[PDB]
């Protein structure tokens, strides 16, 4: 009851770190202790600076005495009486009770005399704007001469039936007898001249017996013009729709690609296996005394996916003329190794699809960069593929039961692209589509926009992630031949050859095996421990970057 | 070169005034509880007992009642941001729905006679006045500063509108901002 | 009396859902 | 041109339609008149290749629709003049001076002009009529100058004070140099408004609306891992709340939370951890959740309000150092030294001395409490 | 350890809970357009329309042409001097009214069309006899999406909105109903609705919004009304791109406190369209199922209500996710395949009823929408 | 450069002539206690003389130097000021007081304080607080005591 | 603005009339000094005072007194006939080595001088507005402290 009491200041003075904090801290406990500062608020600022410190704030609260209104919010202010005062005619008690008068606010008062941020759109969902807005255009002068034609059209069969001694005093009220007063006077205004439309107004109303059929005449003339040209013009309005909606309606793959250029590169990807060994030391001070031995966690649920990554790997050596015939044969014997011996895929599928520790399942890899960026390549495009399948099944039973609704198949709105040239994935699986696609892709028969167009059209812009797939298999091909063409990095491969086919390996084993890993890499190179278990095939990285030495 | 000592407290009291008016938009609460011929008034008061000097009563007066014609004639002229103008005209337009003609000296408050106090060593040097009679302005001047200070917790004071209706400063509406500063 | 406009009818437009 | 062609009687016999062709050919939103359809030069880029039933049940609705009127509140219940104004300096509707080229607010005038009830003739500013009153009056200025000196009697040293406003035009109030310079802090906005040290710098036009599409100001369309690492120091930004930086991994971002730094002391943080849902890219500058409050408000049990004092340049500011360490009476305004061994055991004997004082005080009087019920 | 991720559920009618369902429309509010270039469009009210009648839903509803409100009636919320300015204005006499011009915000963004005065009586009429239509009891739902004006304040025009004629109907539901809840899932903040009703427990409003740097910038956390409002106005403030299962999580869950904590007696909700994906001006991403599980959810309270639509700036979607709200309300599913109407040529190019969601990313977390909802789970324990 | 009286015991005897100051003093009226025909050696400077020739009759040395002073030893702090006037004080008899004889840039002064000071005021008003709100409980429960037992 | 009782002012004035009338002086050692008069001061009012904070400027009161008793008797708190007493006790403290310190050979009655010259002492530099009434509310609860038992050290 002493020590604590004696050391709690210092205490939070660690806790706080920055001393700029400390002193703003300080500030309010002298804010509180001149009178000024109310004890409540003392509490919520200690909250928002040893929130964390459960202990401490705790001991805080009760060795304080803290017990567990007119919070107006910080958009509104109060007008005084006077402004209130303002004639309202339709109230009675109850408006006059219920209502607010007193307490308002604004746009500009709440941007803090600053501005607003609208929220960006793609140039195609522009143009869906402007495609909206020349049918809104079209269609709105289209109705409301149409309406002012059937109000017309109303007053002449009227006018028609009666005789003309008395069509000569017969008026017209304002509004034609209608709900509205104003859209004929639009009408009007629009289809003759500005300064005639005021007077032809004048003439219906005073004398609508000659006025009102060739009125009804001309706009009914407007009328089947306009209807003639906004067809004309839906047609192009259609085709640019089936030309734009899909790219519109992509937002993350309409910019995948330099995404996935600029964040699938080697500084981010240590980036995010740092930060996450960052987290895990920092949260490791304050509780979780069982550190783990993991950071990055990978499942593997299917294995026909590793033959699919494999076809397309091959594909893209068979494709590609950079690289020499025996670095391609070099490069596809090392990736069927290296996927048979690190997972439980033996050669032989992989050829038919395309302290004594004993019988060991747990298997670790000490890796540099280079095999750590050609293992997260390799993972990338795992997730990447088990995305399109473990929802294959769902998109193939939407797309084999697309029933097309009727007046389009009557009126061939629908677009055809996307068929005559094969890109639907009507009448076969999915999945299987895909990867033939991509590997169409990869060849150089298929161009990027009608890949990325069929995928957005097939999985409803759900394969997004699946527009660099050339490019990522690119980049692990690449990362598979700077891996075995480098010195102090093939040698690391043939000590995970060794340790992965001699089984029952004690402890020091591992322990030889990773000082032997590190000498072949210089003292300041990373090292990654990949850890592999036979059941379940869930992969654990680990960053000991410099922790070894 | 003609200079001004105003205490730091008054200037900022005017520079909170400049924020409540150009940054978070108050107005004046109008007409203040506390005026300007008001605190003239008690300044001389208060003062003309210590100061037994006849000639230096006749100055004090002399320079209370030029402070007063000086005001009124100068407040809607230059002693007022645009934002409380169209107060201004609203209380024009009162006055003159009355038939009384509008005096700012018995309507305004002392917010801006002290603003007038801070503008006047411009207006000074803005003409051609001899130099004796510009330090005796200027030390009469500081001596209603000093006079001031003593008692700026009851005529400068801070209260947030939104919770006292008594507070000297009051919220406006969007359509007094919007005529004031729109058109 | 001859008179000119600025020609915006309201105000503040940056602080509006159109400007 | 004789719309209506009226009989001798002043019976109608026929009219004669106007110019259709005078606005029949007005350009639309879409380029082109609503006469004609698209071009050509349109149709290339606008389809996919160019090579140069009424079963309506929408015409029934007018026989269903009855009329409701069912409510409790129906029936009833030369020169050319400048673009900124001369008062204020901003822009905005303007009378124009006749014999001057300055121009002014409605609003900006002495007396305040109605935007309805205009002069009717000619209108001068008020240095306008004090050049045509002197150019009319016969005395020269310093005569007229000295004739209300002499008439002003009452007051002689505000005479030519009072004089020379007349021929001022009416300006808006501007506080001076000497009572702004003396706040560092305090800065003059492009209008003359207030701005000091919690307002942002306002962000051009090339940053809000030219930049590209993935790249958004808000931060919240795309996954940017380059705000988790400081830029000058190339480590992790930590939040204080959480103690983590989630920066997530590019295959699930959405296991990355934002974060961002307070604008005074850079401390980052979450913006789940203090409840925000934006970057505050404009407006005012964001503070931290830990700083220490310029303005609060306390129950007297009214209230009472206190404010910090504003900063003051070193020239007219200075800083003292009590002598009286505890319980000096500040008034909140404080700054903190440095520390420069015996101060944590002194402090451990007064805080013990203290504690059996306490108990002391408790045991001394709950005697009497149960002393107190026998009698 | 309030949120709950849960997948998005089907929609799903209730039998047990019928309706009678009194929809208004007037066939002049579709020929009124705001301007050449500017976003809000009357016209998707009657497309909207339009999906009704050819969905034969109006045999499952009442349909009713409501009349007009004079100017007094508008003075039950609005001052006397803006519903004249309002009802005196057009683009012709504009150069005559400048200081109201700026008193009133009428300009620019609410642009002066010369059908201003009689839109803004067919919405305030539509929504004051919907309210009379459920104070008398002939109707359970009452739908008129030629309302919404939720921006409008006592004597400004703002958000495109000129008269708050949700405003207007509450008031109408007051003098029968002694609590009225007002839900707004537009993604703009309900500003004018909200301020309207900020100093009263009579009127609980609980707006659903994105508060960013966004229009109104209103609607706070902290914002729950002053005086005896205290605690009677729920803002929940959203980040971009909120898909239908997260909207779901925090709709119905803050709702159903508001049921069984503030129980009202009449519900109001509006139906803003542009909280929907790939709206011209709202960042949400909901899809038409996600839009519709809040008025299906609010429907299955059985609470008097009344659905009005608000906002929505493409109109096709608006459109679609209207004509399913309607059918909802008739206790039926419409199919995802478009009858002939004569504006089918927008709803392309699959002409169905679904409206597809973006692949934008649900920046909400769970954790900032846990904090939102524990703090207004804690601001509501006083509702009661 | 002399005086006839002894400007600190107010009666004539043998003085000592100081430099620049006339005032002189006897062989006890000083802080040594000087014994005659043994003083040292010199120019005989004062203690007021002596602190002119330590501050060079300049003033930011001799603030830069109180401030030092009153830094070093915070434990006679509030005296501290105080140490500084008996330097400055020529020594003198004591001159009973009279009351004994019967029967504006300082406005905005931001307060530089330390650490443990603001320690010591949080303790403090903590203290206060917790035990004026526990002390009313108790009158208010012995109140309610007397008043259930009265009626 | 110092209040002092004429118990304190008679008995004061009767010592300048001892010390100037008179040729008695206090005695060599003065019998009670003011280790034990202010250790006893501490040990009743620091328990007595309540806060931790009281109780620290408690001490520094008495430290600083202590400080300046020390300081100060040399130069202000001396009559005739002293000077030559001080002068052999500081002859004394030389020959045993240890420091001439004027605290443990002095009694109470310099220290009520003390407080006697503290007022006009307290005006004469420039000093704060409040640290004066902190130490006039330490020198009034002092003298009250002594006034409780004026007669354990001021008997003849
Ligand atoms: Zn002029
Ligand atoms: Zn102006
Ligand atoms: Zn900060
Ligand atoms: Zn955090
Ligand atoms: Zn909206
Ligand atoms: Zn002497
Ligand atoms: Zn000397």
């Amino acid at each position: 009851s002493l020590n604590e009491e004696v050391t709690f200041f210092e205490k939070a003075k660690r806790y706080i770190g920055n001393k700029h904090l400390y002193t703003e801290f300080l500030k309010i406990l002298n804010l509180y202790s001149q009178d000024i500062l109310d004890l409540d608020d003392l509490v919520e600022k200690v909250d928002f600076y040893l929130g964390s410190n459960k202990e401490l704030f705790t001991w805080f609260k009760n060795f304080v005495g803290y017990q567990e209104c007119e919070a107006f919010g910080p958009s509104y202010k109060r007008l005084p009486k006077s402004d209130t005062f303002m004639p309202c005619s339709g109230r009675d008690d109850m408006c006059w009770e219920v209502l607010n008068d007193e307490w308002v606010g604004h746009p500009v008062w709440a941007s803090e005399d600053s501005g607003f941020i609208a929220h960006r759109k793609n140039q195609y969902e522009e143009t869906l704007f402007k495609i909206e807005e020349e049918r809104h255009e079209y269609d709105f002068y289209i109705e409301s001469n149409l309406r002012t034609i059937q109000c017309l059209e109303t007053i002449v069969n009227k006018i028609e039936n009666m005789t003309e001694n008395e069509k000569a005093n017969f008026k017209l009220p304002p509004g034609l007898g209608h709900t509205s007063m104003t859209i004929y006077k639009k009408v009007i205004r629009k289809v003759y001249d500005k300064e005639r439309g005021f007077e032809i107004i004048d003439a219906l109303h005073e004398h609508p017996a000659v006025t009102a059929p060739v009125v009804l005449k001309r706009l009914k003339q407007k009328d089947e013009e306009w209807r003639r040209a906004q067809r004309e013009w839906n047609k192009v309005w259609r085709e640019l729709e089936q030309k734009v909606f899909f790219k519109s309606l992509d937002h993350l793959g309409l910019t995948f690609k330099q995404a996935d250029k600029k964040l699938l590169t080697t500084k981010q990807l240590i980036s995010e296996i740092s930060s996450i060994k960052v987290d895990q030391t920092n949260k490791k001070i304050h509780w979780l005394t069982p550190k783990p031995k993991s950071q990055l966690d990978f499942d593997f649920p299917d294995k026909n996916i590793f033959y699919d990554i494999l076809c397309l790997a091959d594909t893209f050596i068979t494709h590609t003329t950079a690289y020499s015939n025996p670095d391609k044969e070099r490069l596809k014997d090392l990736l069927k190794y290296f996927i048979s011996l690190f997972f439980s895929i033996s050669f032989e599928k992989i050829e038919e699809s395309l302290g004594i520790i004993q019988n060991r399942s747990i298997f670790n890899l000490f890796a540099n960069t280079n095999i750590y960026i050609f293992f997260r390549h390799w993972t990338t495009i795992y997730e990447r593929l088990l995305e399109i399948k473990q929802m294959n099944e769902r998109v193939t039973k939407e797309i084999n039961t697309r029933s097309t609704v009727t007046f389009a198949k009557d009126l061939d709105l629908l677009s055809s692209q996307l068929s005559e040239m094969g890109l639907d994935f009507v009448g076969e699986d999915a999945y299987k589509q895909v990867l033939r696609l991509s590997r169409r892709l990869i060849n150089g028969d298929l161009e990027h926009q009608w890949f990325e167009e069929s995928l957005r059209q097939a999985y409803n812009n759900k394969a997004f992630k699946l527009y660099t797939i050339d490019k990522v298999t690119q980049s692990l091909v690449k990362h598979a031949h700077t891996l075995m063409t480098d010195a102090k990095t093939a040698e690391i491969m043939a000590l995970f050859v060794k340790d992965r086919n001699a089984s029952t390996t004690s402890a020091k084993d591992q322990i030889i095996y990773r000082l032997q890993v590190r000498s072949h890499m210089s003292n300041t190179e990373n090292m990654f421990r990949i850890e592999f278990d036979k059941r379940t095939l869930h992969v654990s990285i680990q960053y000991i970057a410099l922790d070894d030495l | 070169k003609i200079s001004l000592q105003i205490p730091i407290k008054l200037k900022s009291v005017l520079v909170d005034d400049w924020e409540y008016v150009t940054k978070d938009k108050k107005i004046c609460r109008l007409p203040a509880d506390v005026t300007v011929e008001m605190v003239l008034n008690k300044y001389e008061h208060e003062v003309s007992q210590e100061l037994e000097s006849p000639g230096s009563q006749s100055q004090l007066s002399e320079y209370c009642a030029g402070l007063k014609l000086y005001f009124d004639k100068c407040l809607g002229n230059m002693l007022l941001y645009r934002l409380e103008r169209l107060q201004y005209d609203e209380l024009l337009k009162k006055s003159s729905k009355d038939q009384k003609p509008l005096v700012p000296i018995r309507i305004y408050g002392a917010i801006h006679l002290l603003r007038l106090i801070s503008v006047l060593p411009e207006l000074i040097s803005s003409t051609t006045m001899d130099l004796q009679s510009c330090q005796l302005l200027i030390k009469q001047t500081e001596d209603f500063l000093v006079w001031l200070l003593m008692h700026v917790d009851e005529y400068f004071n801070d209260k947030d509108p939104n919770r006292s209706d008594d507070a000297l400063y009051v919220n406006t509406s969007s359509q007094y901002e919007g005529v004031a500063l729109g058109m | 009396a001859r008179t000119k406009q600025t020609g915006k009818a309201p105000r503040k437009q940056l602080a509006t859902k159109a400007a | 041109k004789e719309l209506l062609e009226k009989d001798s009687k002043g019976n109608i016999i026929k009219l004669n339609e106007p110019s259709t062709i005078s606005e029949d050919s007005k350009v639309s939103v879409t380029g082109l008149p609503l006469n004609k359809g698209p071009s050509e030069k349109i149709k290339r880029e606008s389809l996919w290749n160019y090579r140069k039933r009424n079963d309506l049940k929408t015409f029934l609705t007018e026989n269903m629709t009855e009329e409701s009127n069912i409510r409790s509140t129906i029936g009833w219940n030369d020169f050319e003049n400048e673009d900124f104004c001369s008062a204020c300096n901003q822009s905005g509707s303007f009378l124009c001076c006749d014999t001057c080229p300055k121009s002014f607010h409605f609003l900006c005038l002495d007396p305040p002009i109605d935007p309805n009830n205009l002069p009717k003739g000619d209108w001068h500013c008020n240095e306008c009529k004090f050049k045509i009153f002197i150019n009319n009056s016969m005395a020269t200025l310093k005569k007229i100058e000295s004739n209300f000196i002499k008439q002003n009697n009452n007051v002689k040293i505000f005479a030519k004070l009072l004089f020379n406003i007349d021929s001022h035009n009416p300006k808006q109030f501007q506080l001076p140099n000497y009572i702004k310079e003396t706040f560092p802090a305090v800065k003059t906005g492009s209008r003359g408004q207030y701005s000091d040290e919690n307002d942002k710098i306002p962000l051009t036009d090339r940053q809000l609306f030219n930049t590209s599409y993935g790249q958004s100001i808000t931060k919240l369309d795309s996954y940017n891992p380059d705000t988790h690492i400081d830029s000058n120091s190339g480590k992790f930004l930590i939040c204080y709340k959480c103690n983590q930086t989630r920066l997530g991994s590019w295959s699930h971002p959405e296991n990355s939370r934002l974060i961002m730094t307070c604008d005074y002391c850079q401390t980052p943080w979450h913006l789940d951890c203090v409840p925000r849902a934006s970057f505050k890219n404009l407006g005012s500058k964001w503070k931290c959740p830990l700083h220490s409050p310029t303005k609060v408000y306390k129950k007297i049990h009214n209230y009472k309000v206190w404010k910090k004092q504003r900063l003051i340049n070193k020239k007219n500011q200075l800083y003292y150092e009590p002598l009286q360490k505890i319980g000096y009476q500040n008034n909140g305004n404080i700054q903190i030294i440095p520390t420069t061994n015996s101060i944590k055991y002194d402090f451990f004997d007064k805080i013990y001395k203290s504690k059996m004082v306490q108990k002391r005080k408790l045991f001394q009087f709950q005697e009497s409490l149960i002393d107190k019920l026998v009698s | 350890m309030v949120y709950e991720a849960t997948p998005f559920d089907p929609i799903t009618v209730k039998p047990s809970d019928k309706r009678r369902v009194a929809y208004f429309y007037d066939a002049d509010v579709g020929n009124y357009a705001y301007g050449a270039g500017h976003p809000m469009k009357p016209h998707r009210i009657r497309m909207a329309h339009s999906l009704i009648m050819n969905y034969g839903l109006y045999k499952k509803m009442e349909i009713y042409r409501a009349k007009p409100a004079t100017k007094q009636e508008m003075c039950q919320f609005h001052t006397d001097e803006y519903i004249d300015f309002l009802s005196r204005v057009t683009p012709d006499n504009l150069e005559m009214f400048k200081r109201e011009s700026v008193k009133f915000n009428v300009g620019d963004d609410c642009p002066v069309f010369d059908g201003l005065y009689e839109y803004c009586s067919i919405s305030g009429g539509g929504s004051m006899e919907g309210a009379a239509r459920l104070n008398r009891g002939k109707c359970d739902v009452a739908v008129n999406y030629a309302g919404g004006l939720h921006h409008a304040k006592k004597s400004e025009a703002s958000g495109f909105c000129y008269l708050n004629d949700i405003v207007l109907g509450i008031i109408e539901l007051l003098r029968y109903h002694p609590r009225v809840l007002y839900i707004d899932i537009d993604v703009h903040h309900g500003d004018g609705v909200e301020e309207a009703f900020y100093t009263t427990d009579r009127v609980m409003t609980c707006s659903f919004h994105k508060y960013g740097e966004f229009f109104p910038g209103t609607g706070e956390l902290r914002d729950i009304g002053v005086g005896a409002g205290k605690n009677y106005a729920v803002n929940v403030p959203l980040r971009d791109g909120i898909d239908d299962a997260t909207y779901r999580s925090v709709f119905e869950p803050v709702i159903k406190k508001i049921m069984e904590w503030y129980q009202p007696s009449a519900v109001v909700l509006q139906c803003g369209g542009d909280s929907l994906s790939g709206d011209r001006l709202g960042c949400f991403n909901l899809s038409m199922e996600g839009h519709a599980n809040c008025v299906n959810y609010v429907k299955s309270f059985g609470i008097p209500m009344m659905v009005v639509g608000g906002g929505g700036y493409t109109m096709r979607n608006v459109a679609r996710t209207w004509c399913f709200e309607t059918g909802l309300l008739n206790n039926v599913v419409l199919d995802k395949d478009l009858p002939y109407n004569e504006y089918y040529e927008y709803y392309g190019p699959d002409y169905k009823l679904s409206v597809r969601p973006s692949n934008m990313f649900n920046v909400n977390t769970p954790e900032y929408l846990d904090k939102v909802m524990t703090n207004i789970f804690a601001n509501l324990e006083n509702t009661k």
